[PDB]
């Protein structure tokens, strides 16, 4: 900002949401399927 | 509402004179200043506190704040000394109120 | 800050055009109220 | 902008004073300028008497409401001031002056400012 | 709470007292700080 005073980088852009600790980020393969007629 | 002026301001040649005009809440109304020399109608010297009418020397200036309006005349010479008056038009009561005059002395 | 003088917002409506338009409205109202009635326009009553 | 006063020089006690001010260079009910009257007793500060605006508004000093009357005639380009019950204390130089208004907006909304008395007449001296 | 005075005391036009010059603390990006904000409001939006 200007033991020194600091702020988080997001304070100058937007409020920050904490991810739920129970949520895993490991990729899971997703298969895409056509609707009938395609 | 009464406009109170000093009876006189005495200055040296070239020194700035300060002619005041006090009244309760004078800063909320426009104060006009007039200069009377010979026993002839006066000439307007300050219009609405800060405007200098065309033809008036740059020596004439002023301000108005709070309980005091002030006419500042720098560079006073023998040709400037005069009886100066403040006038205010009070829209609330719809009439013009005049002060008692201030005489300059060089 | 407000630059320059503070001024009141307003609308300008031509008087002749309005008077002719209102007269036409009066004629059509007379068709429902009679040829011997009086039609008067007035300001809205007090409220928000 | 020229204003010229005319009236009697000698007034008897209890006599009504009549002062007429003729305008040149401006006129009332055409432009937005007004005219008023001021008096200055000898050796004393200026005393405001009364004002008439371009829109037929009339205002009087609270000290002279019972004695002072003003009227305007725009065909003559004249203003008339009258005062009843003239007293020796009323000896003064009487002046008429133009009340110049600076108009920036709509007149219907009073969008103007009192600019002061930029042009004064020469006045007359009335002794009672 | 706002602390307000008239925007133009001098003005004698119909728009007298309609615009008020108000001061208030409001907030800042950081929870722990405050600032002083001056702004103009119309009379119709501000109640004593
Ligand atoms: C609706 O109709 C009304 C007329 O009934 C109309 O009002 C007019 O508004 C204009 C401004 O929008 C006024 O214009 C002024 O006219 C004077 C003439 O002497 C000029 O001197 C003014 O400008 C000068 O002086 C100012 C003094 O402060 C200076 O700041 C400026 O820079 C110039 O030096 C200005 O031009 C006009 O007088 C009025 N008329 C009346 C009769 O009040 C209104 O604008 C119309 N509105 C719409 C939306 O059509
Ligand atoms: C704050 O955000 C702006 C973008 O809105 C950015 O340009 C600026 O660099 C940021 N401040 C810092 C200290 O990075
Ligand atoms: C409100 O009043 C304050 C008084 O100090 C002044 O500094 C400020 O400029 C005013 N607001 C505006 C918009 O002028
Ligand atoms: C509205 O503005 C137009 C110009 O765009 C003008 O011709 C018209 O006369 C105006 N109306 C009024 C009522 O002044
Ligand atoms: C215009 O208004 C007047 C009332 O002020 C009315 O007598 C006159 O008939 C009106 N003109 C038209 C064309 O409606
Ligand atoms: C008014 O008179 C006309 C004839 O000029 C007639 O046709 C019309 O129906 C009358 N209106 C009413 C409401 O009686
Ligand atoms: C803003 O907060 C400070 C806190 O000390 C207070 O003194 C001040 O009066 C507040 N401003 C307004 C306009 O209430």
């Amino acid at each position: 900002i200007n033991n020194k005073e600091y702020r988080l980088i997001n304070c100058n852009t937007s409020a920050i949401t904490q991810a739920c600790p129970k949520v895993s980020f490991e990729p899971i393969p997703i298969h895409y399927c056509a609707p009938a007629g395609f | 509402y009464v406009l109170t002026q000093p009876p006189s301001v005495s200055v040296s040649p070239g020194q700035t004179a300060r002619i005041t005009c006090g009244a309760d809440n004078i800063g909320s109304q426009s104060v006009h200043w007039y200069q009377q020399k010979s026993p002839q109608a006066p000439v307007l010297v300050i219009s609405a506190d800060t405007e200098r009418p065309s033809g008036i020397p740059e020596r004439f200036s002023g301000s108005n704040s709070g309980n005091t309006a002030t006419l500042t005349i720098s560079g006073v010479e023998a040709g400037d000394e005069a009886d100066y008056y403040c006038q205010v038009w009070d829209s609330d009561s719809k009439y013009a109120l005049f002060g008692g005059g201030t005489r300059l002395t060089v | 800050d407000v630059l320059g003088h503070v001024r009141m917002a307003h609308c300008n409506i031509s008087k002749a055009t309005w008077n002719e338009t209102l007269g036409k409205v009066v004629k059509q109202l007379r068709k429902h109220f009679g040829n011997n009635t009086i039609i008067r326009f007035a300001q809205s009553s007090g409220g928000d | 902008v020229t204003l010229k006063e005319s009236g009697p020089a000698l007034v008897k006690p209890t006599q009504t004073l009549t002062l007429t001010c003729t305008f040149s260079g401006f006129s009332l009910s055409t432009n937005y300028m007004g005219v008023d009257w001021i008096r200055q007793p000898p050796g004393k500060a200026l005393e405001w008497l009364a004002r008439i605006y371009w829109n037929d508004d009339k205002y009087y000093s609270t000290s002279l409401k019972s004695r002072l009357t003003i009227s305007k005639d725009t065909s003559k380009n004249q203003v008339v001031l009258t005062m009843s019950n003239m007293d020796p204390v009323d000896t003064a130089t009487y002046y008429c002056a133009r009340v110049k208004l600076s108009v920036w907006g709509v007149l219907q909304f009073f969008e103007w400012s009192d600019y002061g008395l930029d042009s004064w007449g020469q006045g007359v001296v009335v002794t009672v | 709470t706002l602390q307000c005075t008239n925007y133009a005391p001098k003005l004698r036009s119909m728009m007298r007292g309609e615009i008020k010059n108000c001061s208030f603390n409001m907030t800042t990006e950081l929870r722990d700080k405050k600032q002083k904000v001056y702004s103009l409001f119309y009379r119709l939006d501000v109640v004593q």
